[PDB]
RNA sequence: GACGUCGCUUUUUGAUCCUUCGAUGUCGGCUCUUCCUAUCAUUGUGAAGCAGAAUUCACCAAGCGUUGGAUUGUUCACCCACUAAUAGGGAACGUGAGCUGGGUUUAGACCGUCGUGAGACAGGUUAGUUUUACCCUACUGAUGAUGUGUUGUUGCCAUGGUAAUCCUGCUCAGUACGAGAGGAACCGCAGGUUCAGACAUUUGGUGUAUGUGCUUGGCUGAGGAGCCAAUGGGGCGAAGCUACCAUCUGUGGGAUUAUGACUGAACGCCUCUAAGUCAGAAUCCCGCCCAGGCGGAACGAUACGGCAGCGCCGCGGAGCCU
RNA sequence: AAAUGCCUCGUCAUCUAAUUAGUGACGCGCAUGAAUGGAUGAACGAGAUUCCCACUGUCCCUACCUACUAUCCAGCGAAAC
RNA sequence: CUCUGGCAUGUUGGAACAAUGUAGGUAAGGGAAGUCGGCAAGCCGGAUCCGUAACUUCGGGAUAAGGAUUGGCUCUAAGG
RNA sequence: GUGAACUAUGCCUGGGCAGGGCGAAGCCAGAGGAAACUCUGGUGGAGGUCCGUAGCGGUCCUGACGUGCAAAUCGGUCGUC
């Protein structure tokens, strides 16, 4: 039962949900759901999505 | 002519009427064999679809690619609170099959099983078994009862035990009672009726019937759809685009000369509301309801040995389109036929489980109680509300 | 020992996806699915780990107007891999092998999945990443 | 199995002209069901010029399966490839108020040959309207009807349907067998194909929750809030529905067939057969599962606050109809 | 071997994994051929044909949604046969 | 899309939202394997700046093919 | 005997046909040559010219409809303009 974090936007994954996304390049991803893996092929910054804990650990809503 | 290319039936001819099923319970139709040489126990038992998650466990199939390792697994939640025995009924067999004898009902029956007795207990006076319970406290009816017990004794073959289900426990809607008759196995005719009139008026509950990892049958009343056409309810192949009277149809039914249209072909009409009894479920975990012995605590539901959290088995928000579980349930693997609230009959196997596949003591490491109503993805409100800290309404409160 | 999985196919007979390795193919055309039985009017269709007959549409002349089984390595389809996990790769590639799974080239470019990893030991063997 | 000879079949083509010309829609494909067996595979067997592996010839056997493509209107054919195998047929040469309309087979037109010509061609080419079900039956579902006084609950099973199928990998074992090359099988284990019945936790699809952001043109004096553009577009999306595009489940006996035998005569010997026994299968029948009869069962309750009904105990009486 | 070639799916090459299709050749051509016009053409074509790229529910293999129907009702109310 | 002008949804309404239709959408992974045949649908699309082949009757082909950019807001030049 | 109120064609007299692309002859200037002339940039606005409205027509879906709205219509897609 290991516990992943989502590559975009930084949420604990639970054993039975998402996707994982292998690039050609050997770096793999996972993804919570298809909003933020649309988001990640859309190529959007998640330091610039408002809900991502990147986002608030960058303007330090915590 | 020689159809040219070779296809197999399209659906099964084992199943047909393919009608809407006359009852909604879901008769047995087929209980165990009996063998006297076994305890007395249930056969049967009566328990209500809750919803679907999902679990985590460690497999230990020798020779297996997922050997010791950790797989996830759907599951169905069955709540299942104790059945009130309120009868018992006993079958003679006959050259003509096999008919009841001799019903005996006991003091004291419950509204809602008077309730399954009417069809509109708003209007009614509510008089059923009123007589009967006189007859049951008197004295004169004590010595009849007693000698219909002796002659069920000495004639009956088969006993069997009417059992409700009391609705007052469970989320629903519904205030109407289930009975049920549930072949009681394992004994002579007269150590079986002794032990069913000491079960009388009293309480019964799965873990008494079922056991853990046993695997069991599932009878029910597959979910409904309505007036169907054949493609959805025989899943013939759509014809081409440039069809002039429609796509979804059969192009042909049947040949010129046997001059009818057969049995065999597809047609269009009712799909689900199906009468379906599927075998080897296998139960995953029988779980312990709300019970309260100070403060009180919900554990006992899925905390796995694993977690040690203090997490029920239900989800964030509940179960969707059922409510919540407060009662014992069963959880069992895959898929089961049926509705959200769909009352399930859940009986024993009739075959014996001689396999590595059966006969396998399961071990749960995790138990998935993130939100069904939409993508939860926190398993309780106290880890939600840690991850996210103090929110508005918090603040202001 | 283990048999592998079901995975999810999404990869058909009249398919394109890339070679994999350096034996000169940029292309491998599936026309082909090793171990299909088949049903009326349903294609052949493929999953990572499954030996196809290809051909190569553009690449090596000494290659190109042949049929060569190949092994699929990548694909686009996301298949459940039975711990929960989904995956699904950005391509869909296969390597050109011989009868007895022994790979034409030497080298593959890219993540190599495991559904075929633990198949094909002579195809994990040149592989860079187990993905 | 030569020379000969006896048959069967109506999936070939003829022969015939009995039915139909006040019209039975005329090729092929697609779709879908069912049947046959003259068995390609699979089950159980016998034989071999059967060591093994592979194969060939027979028997019970039609339960189950028999594919994806290139070219051609094609049926046929031929090739590529996969496969356990890619068997053969019938049902008005099954199937056009099911489609399609590529061919043929009206009227337009071109070519070749023929004809002085108008024109012909079972020669090639191109373009060419495929109509109607609301009736009866059949079939698929849906109410209901028939007796048990009424009504309800719980049940039984007559009868009808019926379902699972095939293949890999490991082990056996590089063993038996074979000089060698090669090279099995049973039990067991793990999975898969085809089919069936479900289901929506997850993944995917849908999405007018017209849910919430963005955005074009216009409109409400602007802001704010919104609306119109036959769903303005687009992003993400709950619920629900839904996919081998996710997940789950798919089972037991009996009599026996081919065959191999036991005892044992006929025929003081022998003999599976005559009497009498045995083992025996993807067959068959039943179970399991689906439906539940102008087919039954057990049990519950059985009509007023008023004149008001009903049931039982009467041979209790008088009679009426049928 | 053409909108003209029966034999014929002519033979060779190319195109494909595979091509009675296409194109390039060949020519004793059933039965081609010179204003019954022969051979060529750039441009053009709701003309016939073949292949490739892109694109897609045409398919694998179907599903879901919307409008109007169909459905049920009130009024009205035919026809073919 | 709106104003002036005009109208009452095209010879009826109500309630539901089954199949089959008719019209319109969307679709994972493949990408014509479908079919007689890419039929139908889809792709492309405006403008600006580059860049355009064979062949040719030298006119064309030609928007051949191929590529980049495109909003909002604040300015700066040039053109009477 | 009666019909050119539809349609076919001639004549007479009227009416009509956005917006764009390409850029023919003629012309002006600059530059190179001994001439002959050549090159470059503009200007100009030709054509049974192109994209495409109104109009006229009617390809394909072998779409709808096919006891129709209609004894030939409707929708999208199209041809020309
Ligand atoms: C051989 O395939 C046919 O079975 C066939 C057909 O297959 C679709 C269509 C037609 C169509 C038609 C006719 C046919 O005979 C006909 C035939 C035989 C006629 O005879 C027609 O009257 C109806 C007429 O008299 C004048 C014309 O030409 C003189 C035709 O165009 C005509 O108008 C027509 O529509
Ligand atoms: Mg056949
Ligand atoms: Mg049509
Ligand atoms: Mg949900
Ligand atoms: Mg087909
Ligand atoms: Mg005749
Ligand atoms: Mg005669
Ligand atoms: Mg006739
Ligand atoms: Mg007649
Ligand atoms: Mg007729
Ligand atoms: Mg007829
Ligand atoms: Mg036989
Ligand atoms: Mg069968
Ligand atoms: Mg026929
Ligand atoms: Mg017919
Ligand atoms: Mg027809
Ligand atoms: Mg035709
Ligand atoms: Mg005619
Ligand atoms: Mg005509
Ligand atoms: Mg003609
Ligand atoms: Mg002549
Ligand atoms: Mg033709
Ligand atoms: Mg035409
Ligand atoms: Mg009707
Ligand atoms: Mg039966
Ligand atoms: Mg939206
Ligand atoms: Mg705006
Ligand atoms: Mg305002
Ligand atoms: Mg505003
Ligand atoms: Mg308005
Ligand atoms: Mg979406
Ligand atoms: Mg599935
Ligand atoms: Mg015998
Ligand atoms: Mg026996
Ligand atoms: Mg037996
Ligand atoms: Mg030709
Ligand atoms: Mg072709
Ligand atoms: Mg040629
Ligand atoms: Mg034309
Ligand atoms: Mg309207
Ligand atoms: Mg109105
Ligand atoms: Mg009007
Ligand atoms: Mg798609
Ligand atoms: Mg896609
Ligand atoms: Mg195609
Ligand atoms: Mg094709
Ligand atoms: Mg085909
Ligand atoms: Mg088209
Ligand atoms: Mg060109
Ligand atoms: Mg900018
Ligand atoms: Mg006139
Ligand atoms: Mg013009
Ligand atoms: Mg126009
Ligand atoms: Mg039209
Ligand atoms: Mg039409
Ligand atoms: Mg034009």
């Amino acid at each position: 039962m290991k516990v992943e974090l989502c590559s975009f936007s930084g949420y604990k994954i639970y054993p039975g949900h998402g996707r994982r996304y292998a690039r050609t390049d050997g770096k793999v991803f996972q993804f919570l759901n298809a909003k933020c893996e649309s988001a990640f092929l859309s190529k959007r910054n998640p330091r610039q999505i408002n809900w991502t804990v990147l986002y608030r650990r960058k303007h330090k809503k915590g | 002519s020689h159809r040219k290319f070779s296809a197999p039936r399209h659906g099964s001819l084992g199943f047909l009427p393919r009608k809407r099923s006359s009852r909604h319970r879901g008769k047995v139709k087929s209980f165990p064999k009996d063998d006297p040489s076994k305890p007395v126990h249930l056969t049967a038992f009566l328990g209500y679809k809750a919803g679907m998650t999902h679990i985590v466990r460690e497999v230990d199939r020798p020779g297996s690619k997922v050997n010791k390792k950790e797989v996830v697994e759907a599951v169905t939640i069955v709540e299942t609170p104790p059945m009130v025995v309120v009868g018992i009924v006993g079958y003679v067999e006959t050259p003509r099959g096999l008919r009841t004898f001799k019903t005996v009902f006991a003091e004291h029956i419950s509204d809602e099983c008077k309730r399954r007795f009417y069809k509109n207990w708003h209007k009614s006076k509510k008089k059923a078994f009123t007589k009967y319970c006189k007859k049951w406290q008197d004295e004169d009816g004590k010595k009849q009862l007693e000698k219909d017990f002796s002659s069920m004794k000495k004639y009956c073959q088969v006993i069997r035990v009417i059992a409700h289900t009391q609705m007052r426990l469970l989320p629903l809607r519904q205030k109407k009672a289930h009975l049920m008759e549930i072949q009681v196995n394992g004994g002579t005719v007269a150590e079986k009726l002794d032990w069913a009139r000491e079960r009388l008026e009293q309480q019964v509950p799965v873990n008494q019937v079922f056991g853990q990892d046993e695997m069991i049958d599932v009878i029910g009343v597959t979910k409904g759809k309505g007036y169907k056409g054949v493609t959805s309810r025989w899943h013939t192949k759509k014809l081409p685009r440039k069809t002039h009277r429609g796509l979804r149809k059969v192009a042909c039914i049947g040949a010129w000369h046997p001059a009818r249209v057969a049995f065999s072909v597809a047609r269009a009409g009712q799909k689900g509301y199906h009468h379906r009894t599927e075998i080897n479920k296998k139960i995953y975990k029988i779980g312990q309801g709300y019970l309260i012995k100070d403060g009180k605590l919900i554990k006992n539901n899925a905390s796995t040995d694993y977690d040690l959290s203090d997490k029920s088995i239900n989800p964030l928000g509940g179960f969707v389109h059922y409510g919540e579980v407060t009662n014992d349930f069963v959880m069992l693997k895959g898929c089961v036929v049926g509705t959200k609230k769909r009352v399930l009959t859940l009986r024993k196997s009739l075959l014996v489980q001689t396999k590595r596949r059966a006969l396998e003591k399961i071990d749960l490491k995790f138990i998935d109680t993130t939100s069904k109503f939409g993508h939860g993805r926190f398993q309780t409100m106290e880890e939600k509300k840690a991850f996210m800290g103090p929110l508005k309404k918090d603040r202001i409160a | 020992s283990g048999a592998k999985f079901r995975i999810s196919l999404g990869l058909p007979v009249g398919a394109v996806i890339n070679c994999a390795d350096n034996t000169g193919a940029k292309n491998l055309y599936i026309i082909s699915v090793k171990g299909i039985k088949g049903r009326l009017n349903r294609l052949p269709a493929a999953g990572v780990g499954d030996m196809v007959m290809a051909t190569v549409k553009k690449g090596k002349p000494e290659l190109r107007k042949k049929v060569h089984p190949a092994v699929v390595i990548r694909q686009r389809k996301s298949y459940r891999r039975k711990d929960g996990v989904f995956l699904y790769f950005e391509d869909n590639a296969g390597v050109i092998v011989n009868n007895k799974g022994e790979m034409k080239g030497s080298a593959i470019t890219g993540p190599v999945a495991k559904e075929c990893a633990d198949l094909w030991p002579r195809i994990a063997s040149n592989a860079g990443s187990i993905a």
